[PDB]
């Protein structure tokens, strides 16, 4: 039941951020967080 | 220390079981390859001629007959050559510019600490480490990304004496009571001192202001010394 | 980005000829090769399109209300009126370059270019989505500052927002604060000017069309090469094979191989270093994206002359263009 | 920036005859293409300085 | 405030002079002058 599917992509997770003149967001914990990166040399 | 010890865990498990990964450096090294197959694969190609083997046109005509023969395969393979050489020419200015990136990411991300966003990979950046590969290099960069975010209430400065106040370094947030500064980039909330602060002009120019009691952390040091000095009053009023 | 082309070799040289066919084959994989090497090339314009629009993984959408202080986005924001949602200086930019085709339903240069083989393809992200990758670029910009790339977003006031960006050049938060009326309407002015400049001028874009402008003239040059006779007794195929026997048809095909491969070589050769001028001109567009768009940037002219507060970016037909914003 | 570099594509391969230059015609384009070539190196040469 | 120091003022080129103010010092002056008043006031009685 495995077949080819084609569709218009999604781009990513769609949303809207919680603006306001007078709201704030500020972290209170941290990820420490390690990405590889290959080049060619 | 231990979320550092667990994403180098997590990088060896990456790489571990994918293959897909490499797949730059694997494409560097097929390239190479399958232009060499391809410039081999040209010595079977006729040109016109009556083999695509030099030896058996010389196996089996003359000086007279020959050249005309001969002097398509040079054609042919001096053409092939050409392209070969003009491919891997351009191949090889793509190398370079990698190699002078991989040197400029080694020079301010594993010699220094960069202020370039997401140029030593995501997060803000605290240091990188090389590995060796395969003709490249591997960055294995650290970062600090922040993760458990409040919303809070905030604001542009505080009046406390028609003078307006503004943090030094930070923000100021109320927790949906109580106003206090705080660091941009991590949680950790203060009593709005003077010493936390600094002032500039009054407050009818700044949109969006509030009102709000700053704390000079002097005032009850010389309040302290105002009792200390009042009971040495009424002492002295005995004798 | 340039232009996505591919060319049926055998269809440039061969066109419906089994003969030329049989004698092409005696040269081996060259238009094996260009096939592959043309390919090498479009693969990575969409590699250079994803680097430079991409560098978020989230459709970031604007609040209904513009509480932001001041400054009038609606003329970098969306408009939600257009089927394209680009903005206002985008619609100037997309009229600016007009096209020769880019693969929008073939049902002139390029009925030539199509009967040779030659066919323009379709990019993998369309104008609407990179009008949406630089929708969501923007709207996380004016909502969240620089923390939308460096991670998760996190809200923030604009003025506020705009205080760190003025200590991040060397100017102290009040200084902001005791003039924000006037730095809104000096950043709306400034907007306004872009306009008024985009829309009169003639010479802006000159960038962007020049590239474009080359990728047309070398389709019709190695078009207008099918013409010559390299010596044959015609450039056109069947005016040989309908006039001469196989024997004598072999020196003439042969001639028009010599011809006509040396023609693709030489344009697949110039395609290539033409893709090495515009895979660093995004590889540096991604890069000004990263610092100047996500970011805010300490390097001088880098993001424009004067010292950077915050860069928008907008979309072009081929390429992107940023509205660099700067206190001077 | 190098030295920038132009030719007579004529005078290189058919120096003073006519009698190449009628069979270069029949290769066509090749020597503007050529000329191009070099004109547009020697405008970025002006450019980078 | 605004300010830090180091040496003795021979050793700048081009050094100037320039009253400095402390922010501390009217702080406890005004309240030298409040306590000069209490001192005074224990003399009465
Ligand atoms: C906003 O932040 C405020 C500071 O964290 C917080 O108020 C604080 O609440 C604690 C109790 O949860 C108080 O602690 C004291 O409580 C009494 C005081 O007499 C004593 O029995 C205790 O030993 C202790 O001293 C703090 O005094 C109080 N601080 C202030 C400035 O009021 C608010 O509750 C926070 N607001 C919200 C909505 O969470
Ligand atoms: C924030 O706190 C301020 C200080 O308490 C407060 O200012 C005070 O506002 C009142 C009401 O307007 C004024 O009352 C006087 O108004 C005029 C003179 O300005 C007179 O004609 C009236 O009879 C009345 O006496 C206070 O004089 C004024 N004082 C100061 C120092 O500001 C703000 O209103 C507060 N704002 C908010 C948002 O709460
Ligand atoms: C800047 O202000 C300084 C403080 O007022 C001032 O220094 C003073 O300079 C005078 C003149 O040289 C000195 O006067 C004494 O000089 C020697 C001892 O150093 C004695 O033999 C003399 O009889 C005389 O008393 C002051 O002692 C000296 N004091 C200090 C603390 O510096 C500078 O001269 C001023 N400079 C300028 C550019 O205006
Ligand atoms: C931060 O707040 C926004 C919305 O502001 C609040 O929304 C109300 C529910 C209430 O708390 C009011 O006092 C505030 O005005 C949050 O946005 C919501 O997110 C959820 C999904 O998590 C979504 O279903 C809602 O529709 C959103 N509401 C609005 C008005 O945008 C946001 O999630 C809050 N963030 C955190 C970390 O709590
Ligand atoms: C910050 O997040 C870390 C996890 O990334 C939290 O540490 C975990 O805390 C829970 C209990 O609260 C434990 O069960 C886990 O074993 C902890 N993991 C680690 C790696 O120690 C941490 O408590 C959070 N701190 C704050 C202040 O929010
Ligand atoms: C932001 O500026 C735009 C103009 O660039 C304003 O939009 C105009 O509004 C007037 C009044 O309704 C109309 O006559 C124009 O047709 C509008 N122009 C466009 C291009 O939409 C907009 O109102 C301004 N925003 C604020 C908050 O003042
Ligand atoms: C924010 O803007 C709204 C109008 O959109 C206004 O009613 C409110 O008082 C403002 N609040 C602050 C803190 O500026
Ligand atoms: C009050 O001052 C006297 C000296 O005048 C001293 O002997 C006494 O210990 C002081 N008492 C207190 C409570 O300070
Ligand atoms: C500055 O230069 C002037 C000459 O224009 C000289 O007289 C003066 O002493 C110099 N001062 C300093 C501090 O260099
Ligand atoms: C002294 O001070 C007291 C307050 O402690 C005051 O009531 C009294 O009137 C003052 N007397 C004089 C003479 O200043």
């Amino acid at each position: 039941s495995q077949s080819i599917i084609a569709y218009t992509m999604s781009l990513g997770a769609e949303n809207s951020v919680a603006y306001s003149n007078n709201s704030i967001a500020i972290p209170t914990n941290f990820t420490i967080s390690v990405t590889t990166e290959i080049l060619p040399v | 220390a231990n979320q550092f010890n667990s994403a180098i865990g997590k990088i060896q498990d990456s790489l571990s079981s994918t293959a897909s990964a490499l797949g730059k450096l694997q494409n560097v090294v097929n390239q190479n390859a399958q232009a060499l197959n391809t410039l081999v694969k040209q010595l079977s190609s006729n040109f016109g001629a009556i083999s695509s083997v030099l030896n058996d046109i010389l196996s089996r005509l003359d000086k007279v007959e020959a050249e005309v023969q001969i002097d398509r395969l040079i054609t042919g393979r001096l053409q092939s050559l050409q392209t070969y050489v003009t491919q891997q020419l351009i191949r090889a200015a793509e190398i370079r510019a990698s190699a002078n990136l991989a040197a400029t990411k080694m020079s301010e991300c594993v010699l220094g600490q960069s202020k370039r966003v997401d140029f030593c990979g995501k997060g803000y950046h605290l240091m990188s480490f090389p590995q060796s590969a395969p003709h490249g290099v591997v960055f294995l960069h650290v970062t600090y990304v922040p993760a458990q975010e409040k919303n809070f209430t905030t604001a542009p400065a505080i009046c406390h004496d028609g003078k307006a106040h503004f943090p030094r370094e930070g923000v100021f947030v109320s927790n949906g009571t109580h106003w206090f500064v705080t660091q941009r980039n991590f949680y950790e909330p203060q009593i709005i001192t003077t010493d936390n602060t600094f002032v500039s002009g009054n407050c009818d120019v700044v949109i969006g202001i509030v009102n709000n009691t700053v704390y000079d952390p002097l005032q009850p040091e010389l309040d302290s010394f105002k009792e200390e000095l009042d009971k040495y009053f009424k002492n002295h009023t005995s004798p | 980005s340039m232009t996505k082309t591919s060319v049926d070799c055998t269809m440039y040289i061969c066109g419906d000829s089994t003969e030329c066919s049989n004698l092409l084959l005696q040269y081996g994989s060259f238009c094996t090769q260009l096939n592959r090497a043309l390919t090498g090339i479009a693969v990575e314009q969409d590699k250079n399109t994803q680097e430079v629009f991409a560098q978020v993984k989230q459709i970031y959408k604007t609040p209904p209300i513009k509480d932001f202080g001041g400054f009038n986005f609606s003329q970098i924001l969306p408009d939600p009126s257009k089927p394209s949602k680009r903005s206002f200086i985008e619609d100037l930019l997309f009229n600016k370059v007009t096209l020769a085709d880019a693969g929008f339903i073939k049902q002139d240069l390029i009925c030539a270019q199509k009967f040779n083989g030659l066919t323009v393809l379709p990019p993998l992200l369309t104008d609407e989505m990179i009008a949406q990758y630089t929708s969501a670029l923007l709207a996380g910009t004016i909502t969240s500052g620089w923390t939308f790339g460096a991670g998760a977003a996190l809200q923030i006031p604009f003025a506020m927002q705009m205080a760190y960006r003025f200590n991040g050049i060397g100017v102290t938060q009040n200084v902001l604060y005791e003039n924000q009326k006037l730095i809104a309407n000096q950043f709306n002015s400034a907007i306004g000017k872009i306009q008024d400049s985009l829309s009169s001028t003639a010479s802006a874009l000159g960038k962007l069309q020049n590239v474009v402008n080359q990728n047309a003239q070398a389709l019709n040059t190695l078009v207008k090469q099918l013409s010559s006779n390299f010596g044959a007794i015609s450039s056109v195929l069947n005016d040989i094979l309908s006039r001469l026997d196989k024997v004598e048809a072999e020196v003439q095909i042969d001639r028009l191989i010599t011809g006509r491969l040396q023609s693709l070589q030489t344009y697949v050769t110039q395609q290539l270093i033409r893709a090495a001028e515009i895979r660093a001109s995004a590889n540096l567009a991604a890069t000004k994206m990263s610092e100047c768009v996500l970011g805010q940037s300490k390097r001088v002219d880098f993001c424009g002359k004067g010292y950077h507060l915050m860069s928008f970016p907008q979309s072009a037909p081929h390429g992107v263009v940023f509205l660099h914003v700067t206190y001077v």
